[PDB]
């Protein structure tokens, strides 16, 4: 159906329909049979007879027992239910169909809806694992909040025994989100549903929704059905779009358009659509329609006032009944009460003297008229009644009580009395039908559904067979209501006033990004589904007649619309190509619910130089107050009014601007306001205030203006809370009185001179000794927050800052919630602009916590004329008057010294490969003759001079040839030296490898180049059996850390070092320090040693040259635009304060970016976390399956790929693969990672999402690579990290594959205000500071092994040969440098150095500081040297150890080492973490790694099924068992000991503590060391002995048969007779070998199928406490008694099977 | 009546900083100041009633006869329609280090006087000899005239003569006061400067115009007061006049009915 262009242009305010919610678009107006009129002088009455159906045709009720066992619970007070449910029941328990029930108000029509959620409970429900509470929400929208409130407490407590907990939608806390997420069957209203899914802040439980109830739908025809359309619309746009089920139910008032609505819902009219009339009322109503004919005003009044009376006389004197009236005003329900009284006076003791008989006029109402508070109750003991909110609740229940016990005749009411609780008072009166709209300014008519809520509250149903509705309106609006009262008004739809903001809506969800797409949503509308029928009525024009499905006129009506949404700057709209895109103005209008001409006059007014006179100006002159006037009848009240307001108005006189102003200020300030229509317009600019101000602050905030944003906010907590920024903070306090507040509000103490102190001393503080203990809780919980900021020049165009907050005050739910927000500003000198902002949350969970500094990152660019200081300011967003501001001087900051240009990249000759003066090594690349012109400019220097060499190009620039040309030099000379690369990670290292080793298998001079795998005791000789080695910064730290005393060490004359600017990136400080040791090595043999350096484009590179001694011809540092294929890079700034909504809300950019910038090219997509990988996958393929188009990134057909069925390991990788996507992780197997490469190269698929944690592994290329976030989260500090700019260098290195143009393209997807940082470093070279002054210890406690740090003064010349001692006088305030001068350098390394190592004396390390504080490297430092174990975890391997190891603690000892809290932790995935501890035996932390570790551990010995996601169970076991074998070389020492050596034996086979050794055989399930248990296979000895075949009884006739397995048995007791070893070590006075074999002719490690990838230690002897003792051993020995005892034996990991004889 | 036209009149006063005018001088030392710093002192100025604020610098390292105005200080002070009620105590600061005391900077509602006034001779003159910090160094008075759509900026200096009457000035507060002479000041020569950035510091209670608050000044004129680095409140602030801003006590309940319905 697909037609773009339109040919009309429409005008939206010529079509909107006027008289709106009193629209009656029937032109008939059908009666029933006795219908009568009798005329009066002055009004006329229409009498209506009540129908009557008490013979209910061919149907009566369900009995309850008809539900299952589940689902007879909530109906406990009925033992059936009803008719009007009955014919529901069927399709509202049994299908999944929408619905839509018209029945008559209090028909029981809550319980149909009921049903609906029941059956959603049976969908979660399952006879075991009922009550899943965490795997749907549901959704009830009522119109009121008086019906939210009572519906939250019914279901509550109907649904309790669920455990399922009901809550109203509500204020800031569900602001929050708290509530939504722990809470189900959410109720609320259409508004605030509306406005939680435009911010879209809670996106990830708003899938789980499967159930939406929309009571009283009929409200569509009022001003707020634009609301449930813009609601049902989106909902079932997706719904039916995308396949996710969301089931929607109508409960709506017997009206016309039924059958519209119900097409409008999508129901099914056979089994989803019911209408049951007025005759299945409750009780039947006869109606009057009194209509007076009196023409002027007062006249009019005074009529309905006798009508009402005479009324009166009619309903409690004739017939004596229980009378409510209804008006429209508080102070009017004391009139009208008192007129009928007084005027009753004719001496007309009537019903007075007829309500006065029992001796309840001499009691109840003289006994309730004294205790009660509210005045004006005169009246009451006259039987008369009153009831209004302003009523106390003491006072209304008791009034409610009285009437419902009949002592009150006459009850005079508002409207809240009609949505509130349920009275039923027989006969209803509507005195009036007029009421007054603050919204329209003006005197509109009532409304509907008011109507129907007042008359529906009829007769008694129990007790009257007679229903008596009265309404008394004008004669001129009676065919309205008699179309109300008479099923004949229909309901409409006014979606085409909020049309524009609907839209407006639409677009920024990412629903509309086509003007298609704004068609196709208006389709889902009941605007469309009206114009379809009804063409005429709602004037479509006719010239659409050959229109089938109306596009051309939606169109032409999205295109309007999006027309006044571009002209007022709200969305990006392009005319003709149709697509549009929303501002971040639209998305303010959206988040807050304002009409676009208020935006627009906003984002034209507002200027950084504002005050607050004016800015009060511009919130008056919003289009939500253009319709009030200013009348003359008030002007007077208004000029003293103005005259005397804080905030001056003077500026305007007399127009509506200084009456919003001034009604604004008034209620802030609390004044007098007189007039009903003044009180009015207040309160309506009041309920607005607090969205409209808050618009305006995220404006002046997304602007950067500081002075205007924090005035805006001043105002939005002004509104908030009602008061001015000077008045007292106890305001804020629910539980504080109004004495303190008076007394506190008088005193000269400013809000400062409350915290930190005593109630005694504050008693008199505050003049008050009351107040003094309470006072001093309020001002405690008062959120206060003490931050402490430093600052590091990053750049000397930019600064770094690191703010560390933490909380100085204590938790209250009440006052707090969960989560308190807060706001970051970082203003610049003059405080004008804003440098940088960000929302800053604060869970209960981290501020009540003992440790609670928090700590956040962020950027400040910086003018080199310095201005001396900056602003950083942490605000409450809630709360007034919580600020914390902090100068940040810039005095003392030192800016490092100027970048030079960049060596300029020369144009010369492309300098064919046949300049290498060889025609053998144009092997290396024979198709291209000239290669790279990066080496085009450095091979002069590069195959020439043996001397140092530093190459800086970015990624991917054709830039490991760099190093081949050394290489080719080097290994074309005569005694070819050894030679040794190294990479930062493993990943580049098995890479590069991977393509050298296969690729140059060619022996021509190098031979045999080998991979370093770390264990010392092969690459110690495997360096001297191959000609070269690559390895990793680690292994070559252990290793070579001995220079001295080593082979192949020395001759290196061609050391080399890819991406050396990783340095500076975690764990890179051990890059750093090896690099600087190397150069040290040649320098002490003399000998020649090149040292050439790979790494992206630096922005100093002089520094990291003379790290490397080479002057500035061999330098060479390329500016980051210089790659050969040009990057196009297109950035896209993301206002989203929620991590995940946030990656949902770029599924859609990421689709809609690779259709744009590569249709027919490959394109990667990295994102932040592994399991996002899949999940991004999966939004991709929906977002696809949304253009219809699923298969769209799959260009050959399933069946030739589909024979990787089950190939796949992976089942989320399988699905994805099916329509195109895959994606790529380090959880995947290697299985999969070729399945993938193969199937993404090979053309298969053309989109792939790989995770940031494999940027480095993933070999592939692609035309668009996009960056989807930049941001992961870390679970160690509990925050959300911004991406290292070194990763995103090299994932837009990934970018290699250049389109027609010739150039490659980039996204990056990152949130608002970390925009200008990455754009920056994108556009100039990358920086990079060392953090090795972080993590000296480490490097200390290593380096004093080595027997180079005895002197510690070594260490002062150590540092200088280090990249950390060549950037702190470059750039001394960065690390901590307050004085450049040389002896204050020298002052700052011996302050450094004697505070680390004293840090490890702190430790047990070793202390003494007398001839030289000089210290050798003791036992722990030396074992942690070797394994390279951190001293934080070996100080906590010192510390926990007890008088006795009593083992299984030392487990828990395991798991608290800290080379675990680098472990990646999901936030929700605490449930299932938490439920294997209840599977397991054995005060953690239970976000922390280390009750993950120890959880992870326990799944292990279990050898539990655990998710793909716990693949860090494996990353626990891979590096622990060296760190395990080092901890029992630790417990060597003392006592026992060696139980760990027994912890070994449990990780390395998977087993418990001492369960069956079977466990270790290949299969063999526990089931089947049963089979071995009856039978005499215990240990695996007799197995082998009951498994030969000469014995075992010769299999016992069959054993082999009683165990389950058969074939492939030989895998089993191959590893009983093979795998399993043999001993062969063989066991002298009073006081003072061999070798393992067994069988002949052996060549084996270990069988190790449960685990991923030694013969010394032995034991002796034990007495009471025990002791230890660990070619025989020299072991002299000073002793008192004699004994001799047992010796031990190998195993250094093998289940069970350990001698201990003596 | 008399205050909120003014509090109004003060939004145009930004216009008034955008073009100002430097009175020039024939004359046989130099002194800078950074716009940032004066154009925010304008602003927060009052239309009819006089603004101070005391006056640090330093000289440049190129130049020993040229001295920049680093900081501007504003002090408890309640303003007067041809004099400033000053306190009797120095701002003491971290930021002040290296900064020397040069004289204070006012504005005039009135015209300007093309020689140094009695009111600027005397409080001049008396801050020279009651403050020893004062008096060293040499300081000026700078005043900040008002003219509809500009601002003219002058720089008195105080003579020998001048300081002895200055101090001497007893009493007759006046135009005219016995004994004054047009010759009690030299004017000098100001200018005005892009090229750095000067400072702010505000007392640390943040209240600086005591005007509507003159029951509180007197509690602190004699006394020393803490200073921190901030930016300056407007004139008419909330923060100057919190007693416009209390409650009075008309109904605090609504007699009106309406529903936000968004929560």
């Amino acid at each position: 159906v697909g037609g773009l262009q339109p040919k009309k242009l429409v005008n939206l305010e010529n079509l909107v329909f006027d008289q709106g919610n009193h629209l009656m678009t029937n032109p008939r107006v059908r009666m029933p049979e006795g219908t009568t009129k009798r005329v009066f002088k002055g009004y006329e009455e229409i009498h209506v007879p009540p129908p009557k159906k008490r013979s209910d045709p061919t149907d009566q009720n369900i009995p309850v027992t008809e539900l299952p066992e589940w689902a007879r619970i909530p109906f406990n007070t009925t033992k059936t239910l009803n008719k009007i449910q009955s014919k529901c029941f069927p399709t509202a328990f049994l299908d999944d169909g929408n619905m839509l029930v018209c029945a008559p108000t209090g028909s029981g029509k809550t319980n149909v809806a009921m049903l609906t959620m029941l059956r959603e409970i049976g969908k979660n429900r399952n006879e075991k694992g009922e009550i899943d509470l965490d795997a749907f929400k549901i959704v009830y929208i009522a119109p009121l909040k008086a019906l939210v409130q009572e519906q939250v407490g019914n279901f509550g407590k109907r649904l309790e025994p669920y455990g399922i907990k009901v809550s109203e939608l509500t204020g800031d806390r569900q602001l929050t989100k708290q509530q939504i997420s722990e809470t189900q069957v959410i109720v609320t209203t259409p508004e605030k549903w509306d406005v939680i899914t435009r911010k879209a802040t809670d996106i990830s439980y708003t899938n789980l929704v499967r159930l939406i109830i929309i009571d009283e739908i009929h409200l569509l025809h009022d001003d707020r059905g634009p609301v449930l359309e813009s609601i049902v619309s989106r909902t079932i746009r997706r719904t039916e779009q995308t396949g996710e089920p969301v089931r929607i139910i109508g409960l709506s008032a017997t009206l016309p358009n039924y059958r519209d609505v119900a097409s409008f819902l999508r129901v099914d009219f056979e089994k989803g659509l019911f209408y049951f009339d007025g005759s299945y009322r409750p009780c039947p109503l006869r109606q009057e329609f009194i209509g007076v004919t009196d023409k002027k005003a007062i006249k009019q009044l005074k009529t309905m006032n006798d009508i009402t009376y005479q009324k009166v006389l009619e309903h409690v004197g004739q017939n004596r009944n229980q009378m409510l009236i209804f008006v429209h005003s508080r102070k009017e329900t004391a009139k009208t009460a008192k007129y009928i009284r007084d005027k009753a006076l004719e001496m007309d003791t009537i019903n007075q003297i007829l309500k006065h008989d029992a001796g309840t006029r001499e009691v109840l109402q003289e006994a309730a008229s004294s205790v009660n508070n509210t005045d004006l109750k005169d009246l009451l003991p006259y039987g008369f009644g009153i009831h209004h909110a302003g009523m106390s609740r003491a006072d209304r229940t008791d009034v409610e009580d009285l009437f419902a016990s009949g002592h009150i005749q006459v009850l005079v009411c508002t409207a809240t009395l009609a949505w509130g609780v349920n009275l039923p008072a027989h006969t209803v009166i509507i005195k009036g039908t007029q009421v007054y709209s603050p919204e329209k300014g003006s005197w509109v008519e009532l409304s509907p559904q008011d109507v129907l809520q007042m008359l529906g509250r009829a007769g008694r149903p129990q007790y009257d067979t007679y229903g008596e509705g009265i309404i008394i309106t004008t004669q001129g609006e009676i065919p309205y209501y008699l179309s109300l009262l008479n099923q004949q008004l229909p309901i409409e739809s006014q979606l085409v006033s909020k049309l524009v903001d609907s839209l407006n809506a639409e677009i920024v969800l990412g629903n509309v990004r086509n003007r298609d797409e704004g068609v196709e949503w208006l389709g889902y509308t009941y605007l469309f589904v009206r114009m379809l029928r009804s063409p005429g009525l709602y004037s479509v024009g006719a010239e659409y007649e050959d229109d089938v499905a109306l596009e051309q006129k939606r169109v032409d009506l999205i295109h309007s619309a999006a027309m006044v949404l571009k002209k007022s700057n709200l969305i990006k709209y392009d005319e003709k190509t149709g697509k549009m895109q929303a501002t971040e103005l639209g998305r303010i209008a959206s988040h807050y619910y304002i009409s676009h001409e208020s935006m627009d006059t906003y984002n034209k007014l507002i200027h950084p130089a504002m005050n607050d006179v004016e800015l009060f100006r511009v919130f008056a002159q919003s289009g939500e107050f253009k319709y009030i006037p200013v009348r003359q009848e008030e002007k007077l009240e208004l000029a003293k009014l103005l005259a005397r307001v804080p905030i001056p108005v003077k500026e305007s006189i007399e127009e509506p601007t200084a009456k919003i102003n001034v009604l604004l200020q008034a209620y802030i300030s609390r004044l007098k306001l007189e007039g009903l229509a003044l009180m009015a317009d207040m309160v309506y600019v009041t309920q607005s205030a607090g969205r409209i101000l808050r618009a305006i602050f995220e404006i002046c905030l997304k602007k950067g203006w500081a002075s205007v944003a924090k005035l805006a906010l001043n105002m939005c907590k002004m509104a908030e809370k009602r008061m001015w920024p000077t008045m007292s903070p106890l305001r804020q306090y629910p539980t504080c009185p109004a004495e303190i507040i008076k007394k506190a509000e008088r005193m000269d103490v400013p809000w400062s001179s409350y915290f930190d102190l005593d109630p005694p001393r504050m008693g008199e503080l505050l003049g008050m000794p009351k107040a003094g203990k309470t006072v001093c809780a309020l001002v405690s919980k008062f959120p206060r927050v003490e931050i402490q900021g430093n600052v590091q020049p990053m750049t000397r165009s930019m600064l770094r800052i690191e703010l560390t907050i933490t909380p100085n005050f204590q938790w209250d739910v009440e006052l707090h919630g969960v989560t308190e927000s807060f706001w970051i500003l970082v203003e610049d000198c003059d405080g004008e602009e804003i440098l940088f902002h960000d929302v800053f949350i604060l869970r209960k969970d981290l501020a009540e916590a003992e440790e609670n500094e928090h700590t956040v990152e962020f950027t400040v660019p910086i003018s080199e004329p310095m201005p001396p200081n900056y602003f950083i300011s942490v605000i409450s967003d809630r709360w007034m008057h919580s600020e914390t501001r902090m100068p940040v001087s810039f005095q003392k900051l030192i800016l490092p010294e100027r970048f030079p240009p960049h060596t300029e990249l020369l144009d010369l000759q492309p300098l064919p490969v046949s300049a290498l003066k060889a025609k053998d090594y144009a092997a290396l690349y024979p198709n291209w003759q000239q290669f790279n012109k990066i080496q085009t400019q450095t091979f002069n220097s590069l195959y020439n001079t043996d001397n140092n060499v530093l190459v800086a190009a970015p990624t991917g620039s054709g830039k490991t040839v760099c190093a081949e040309f050394a290489l080719l030099r080097h290994w074309a000379k005569k005694d070819a030296g050894r030679a040794v690369y190294i990479a930062p990670f493993q990943e580049l290292v098995d890479l590069r490898f991977q393509d050298w080793q296969k690729r140059l298998s060619h022996l021509r001079g190098g031979k045999e180049i080998v991979k370093l795998t770390g264990e010392t005791t092969t690459d110690l000789k495997l360096l001297e059996q191959g000609d070269l080695i690559l390895a990793t910064p680690l292994q070559w730290d252990v290793l070579s850390r001995q220079w001295k005393r080593r082979k192949n060490v020395q001759t290196v004359e061609l050391f080399i070092a890819d991406d050396l600017h990783m340095l500076g990136g975690q764990m890179g400080y051990i890059y750093e320090i090896v690099v600087s040791r190397m150069h040290f090595i040649r320098t002490q043999t003399e000998l020649p040693m090149r040292i050439v350096g790979l790494s992206v484009s630096l922005a100093n590179a002089r520094d990291i040259g003379e790290w490397i001694d080479a002057k500035k011809h061999d330098i060479y540092n390329f500016s980051p635009h210089v790659r050969p294929v040009p990057l196009e890079l297109h950035i896209q700034s993301y206002t989203i304060p929620h991590f995940p909504s946030l990656m949902l809300a770029m599924a859609k950019p990421t689709y809609l970016a690779i259709t744009q910038l590569s249709p027919d090219q490959p394109a990667i997509v990295f994102v932040p976390s592994r399991k996002q990988t899949r999940a991004t996958a999966r939004d991709l393929l929906t977002a696809c399956l949304a253009d219809d188009d699923e298969d769209r990134f799959l260009h050959v057909e399933v069946d030739q790929i589909r024979k990787l069925l089950d190939h796949v390991q992976e089942e989320a990788l399988a699905e994805a693969l099916s329509h195109g996507v895959g994606y790529y992780h380090e959880a995947l197997s290697q299985s999969d990672k070729r399945i993938v490469k193969h199937l993404y190269n090979n053309g298969a698929i053309q989109v792939l999402i790989a995770s940031r944690d494999v940027c480095w592994e993933l070999d592939f290329t692609a035309h668009l690579v996009v960056v989807m976030g930049t941001q992961f989260f870390e679970g160690k500090e509990h925050r959300y990290i911004d991406y290292p700019l070194s990763e995103v260098l090299q994932m837009f290195g990934k970018a290699l594959q250049p389109s027609k143009d010739g150039r490659s393209r980039g996204v990056l997807m990152l949130p608002a205000v970390k925009r200008e940082y990455y754009k920056k470093f994108l556009n100039e070279a990358l920086p990079v500071e060392s953090h090795l002054h972080n993590f000296l210890p480490d490097a200390f406690v290593t380096e004093i092994s080595t027997k180079m740090i005895e002197s510690g003064e070594d260490a002062i010349n150590w540092a200088t040969f280090t990249y950390f001692y060549r950037r702190l006088l470059a750039n001394p305030s960065y690390y901590g440098l307050q004085d450049p001068t040389h002896d204050g350098l020298s002052q700052y390394l011996s302050d450094l150095v004697e505070t680390t190592l004293k840090q490890l004396s702190d430790a047990r390390i070793i202390e003494m500081d007398e001839d030289e504080g000089t210290v050798a490297p003791l036992n722990a430092a030396m074992i942690a040297a070797y394994y390279n174990i951190s001293y934080m975890t070996m100080e906590m391997f010192l510390l926990s150890l007890s008088h006795k190891s009593k083992l299984r603690t030392i487990l828990e000892i395991v798991t608290a080492a800290t080379e675990f809290e680098s472990i990646q932790t999901r936030r929700h995935e605490e449930g299932i973490l938490k439920r294997i501890y209840d599977h397991v035996p054995v005060n953690p932390v239970w976000d922390s790694a280390h009750f993950k570790a120890f959880v992870l551990v326990q799944a292990h010995f279990s050898r539990m099924n655990l998710p793909i996601d716990l693949a860090k169970d494996q990353e626990v076991i891979l590096q622990k068992i060296l760190s395990l074998l080092s901890a029992i070389v630790d417990i060597l020492s003392s006592e026992g000991a060696l139980n760990a050596m027994e912890m070994s034996q449990m990780v390395v086979q998977a087993m418990w503590d001492r369960d069956s050794p079977l466990k270790q055989i290949p299969n063999f399930t526990p089931e089947v060391v049963k089979v071995a248990n009856k039978y005499g296979i215990n240990d695996i000895f007799d197995f082998m002995e009951q498994m030969n075949p000469e014995e075992n009884p010769n299999y016992a006739s069959l054993v082999k048969d009683l165990g389950l397995t058969q074939a492939q048995l030989a895998q089993a007791a191959n590893f009983t007779n093979n795998k399993y070893p043999d001993i062969t070590l063989e066991f002298d006075n009073i006081r003072a070998h061999i070798e393992r074999e067994l069988e002949e002719d052996e060549e084996p490690t270990v069988h190790a199928p449960f685990y991923p990838g030694n013969w010394w230690l032995v034991v002796g002897e034990e007495s009471t406490k025990t002791l230890l003792a660990i070619v025989k051993l020299e072991f002299v020995v000073p002793s008192p008694g004699k004994h001799d005892l047992k010796l031990f034996l190998m195993s250094d990991s093998y289940v069970g099977v350990d001698q201990d004889p003596s | 009546t008399e205050w909120r036209t003014r509090a109004i009149a003060t939004s145009n006063l930004r216009t008034r900083a955008n073009n100002m005018y430097v009175a020039p001088v024939d004359n046989d030392i130099t002194y800078v100041m950074p716009k940032n710093i004066l154009k925010k002192f304008i602003t927060i100025a009052d239309l009819r009633v006089q603004v101070a604020g005391f006056l640090y610098g330093c000289s440049p390292a190129d130049n020993d006869q040229v001295k920049e105005i680093r900081c501007i200080v504003m002090v408890p002070q309640i303003g007067g329609n041809r004099s400033v009620q000053l306190p009797q105590h120095l701002p003491q600061h971290e930021m002040l280090k290296g900064l020397e005391p040069l004289g204070l900077i006012h504005t005039m509602a009135g015209n300007e006087l093309p020689y140094m006034s009695p009111a600027d001779v005397t409080t001049h003159a008396k801050l020279v000899d009651a403050h020893p910090s004062w008096k060293n160094q040499n300081t000026l008075t700078v005043t900040v005239a008002f003219t509809p759509g500009s601002v003219s900026l002058s720089a008195w200096a105080l003579t020998p003569l001048g300081y002895k009457w200055g101090v001497e000035n007893k009493d007759p507060n006046v135009d005219n006061p016995q004994g004054f002479t047009t010759t009690m000041g030299e004017r000098r020569q100001l200018l005005l400067s892009d090229k750095f950035k000067g400072f702010f510091l505000v007392p640390d209670t943040g209240k600086w115009n005591y005007s509507f608050m003159g029951s509180s000044f007197s509690g602190i004129e004699k006394k020393p007061y803490h200073v921190k680095l901030d930016t300056p409140l407007p004139f008419y602030s909330e923060q100057h006049r919190p007693i416009h801003f209390t409650s009075f006590n008309e109904l605090e309940d609504i007699w009106v009915d309406r529903a936000d319905n968004f929560a």
